[PDB]
């Protein structure tokens, strides 16, 4: 019976480069083939949606293929960008009929990175606007190849990294939150992972 | 379109619920999945049409019901903590050819003790003065810590006018208790502009957390207050150079 496959399964690629996404299928015999996409804390938009006999589907930079002699598309994304980032399932349908049940792929969780035309590292401590002693990191402005690790200390917390874009001076960086829940404790030391040399770490006073 | 209530949700073990989910594009096909962390969408129940309506995959603990082609009801009647997910209802016309309409989803939590529900403290951090000196930019973070369950909406205001530009919150919460399933809630934003409109003592900046918890109607036998659906905020004034 229908078995849908997605690979890869996680996807992490630099913005401007063109990016393929892959789903096979089990059985060929399907009435038609649909993409969506997912954005975490929201439902799933349609992108495509391909009939058996097609072939081809555009919207834009999204291309969809569909080879229903070998059982699996292709998603073509043309030039991406960190808009692009979430998660991509396709379904299949039956074309028997009697048996509209379609079967989902695991999806394909993208991540498109934004150019850092100027990288400028640097690990800055901010005071809470209560004044309760407490502070915050704020590990911003690297290039997109760094990767932030998880601390190894019980206190301490790291975020991931997200991209925020200043539309007014069409400038985007990326950025990655840290704390702990210590009495007096540097938080700039939780980024001890694999930074750049040159990051500045410039003293909280 | 497909509309799906409510949006979040918690359940106490043993509790009834029902979740709507309508539709006025005249579909006759109109099905419910959940999906799960690892282990993606799968069908609970489906209904080709009105009167009629048919098992998933996996649609023990949930009942359905098809009196109207415009709507589909998911009744659960003895609430389980394994029924906790992230449930999802799709339509589309029994003539193939026309697409399947996915809701919004319905993040269902369910607890053996409501207790385990907390709402988040919330708290804006004012901008370094090495960043605004080195970049003439100032980043506002704002952060909410020790909530649950995962049900929020992270929102900034500046002037009383929500922002979207300079800004990027976690897309996932991180959690306090990695190992626990029941594990508190920890989540982040950040809001940047140029250094002179922080600087700039009248400009007001806000952010606020919309947490959804219990109601009105639960029970609630402790020394703190009961975490009802809530928004929690935090708050900064530009500070002059």
């Amino acid at each position: 019976k229908q078995e849908v496959t997605q690979i890869p399964a996680a996807l992490s690629v630099p913005e401007g480069e063109n990016l393929v996404l892959n789903c096979s299928f089990t059985d060929s015999a399907i009435y038609n083939l649909q993409w969506f996409r997912q954005d975490p804390g929201k439902g799933l938009t349609s992108l495509l949606l391909i009939q058996s006999s097609q072939r081809e589907q555009t919207s834009g930079r999204l291309n969809a293929s569909l080879d229903k002699s070998s059982g699996s598309s292709t998603l073509y994304i043309a030039a991406s960008q960190p808009g692009d980032s979430a998660t991509y399932l396709c379904a299949v349908r039956p074309l028997l009929d009697g048996t509209y049940i379609p079967t989902f792929g695991r999806g394909t969780s993208l991540i498109v990175h934004p150019y850092i035309q100027n990288p400028d590292p640097a690990v800055y401590q901010l005071r809470d606007s209560k004044s309760s002693d407490k502070s915050v990191c704020l590990f911003t402005d690297f290039d997109s190849q760094t990767n932030v690790s998880q601390s190894k200390d019980s206190d301490v917390y790291i975020t991931d990294k997200c991209v925020l874009d200043m539309r007014s001076m069409d400038f985007k960086s990326n950025s990655a939150v840290a704390w702990s829940n210590k009495s007096d404790f540097a938080c700039a030391n939780a980024f001890n992972n694999s930074i750049i040399p040159d990051t500045f770490f410039p003293s909280p006073e | 379109g497909v509309t799906q209530t409510p949006k979040f949700q918690v359940l106490k073990t043993g509790q009834s619920m029902t979740l709507q989910c309508a539709q006025d594009m005249n579909h006759e096909y109109m099905s419910w999945y959940r999906q799960d962390p690892g282990m993606g969408l799968r069908l609970i129940h489906y209904s080709v049409g009105a009167g009629t309506t048919d098992q998933g995959e996996v649609p023990n603990g949930y009942n359905v019901s098809r009196s109207t082609i415009e709507d589909f009801p998911l009744r659960l009647l003895s609430a389980a903590p394994s029924q906790t997910s992230v449930y999802f209802c799709a339509s589309s016309y029994l003539g193939n050819t026309g697409e399947l309409f996915f809701g919004e989803g319905s993040r269902l939590t369910v607890l053996e003790d409501l207790k385990n529900v907390f709402p988040p403290e919330v708290a804006v951090f004012e901008p370094s003065e090495a960043e605004i000196s080195h970049t003439q930019k100032a980043t506002l973070v704002c952060l909410a810590t020790g909530f649950y369950p995962d049900h929020v909406e992270l929102s900034w205001w500046v002037n009383g006018k929500e922002v979207h530009s300079g800004v990027c919150t976690d897309p996932q919460p991180l959690k306090e208790q990695p190992a626990l399933n029941d594990s508190r809630y920890a989540l982040s934003s950040r809001l940047r502009v140029s250094a002179t409109f922080w600087q700039d003592p009248r400009n007001h900046f806000r952010c606020q957390v919309q947490f959804y918890g219990l109601s009105e109607n639960d029970e609630w036998t402790q020394d703190r207050a009961k975490p009802v659906t809530q928004i929690v905020s935090a708050e900064a004034w530009g500070r002059a150079d």
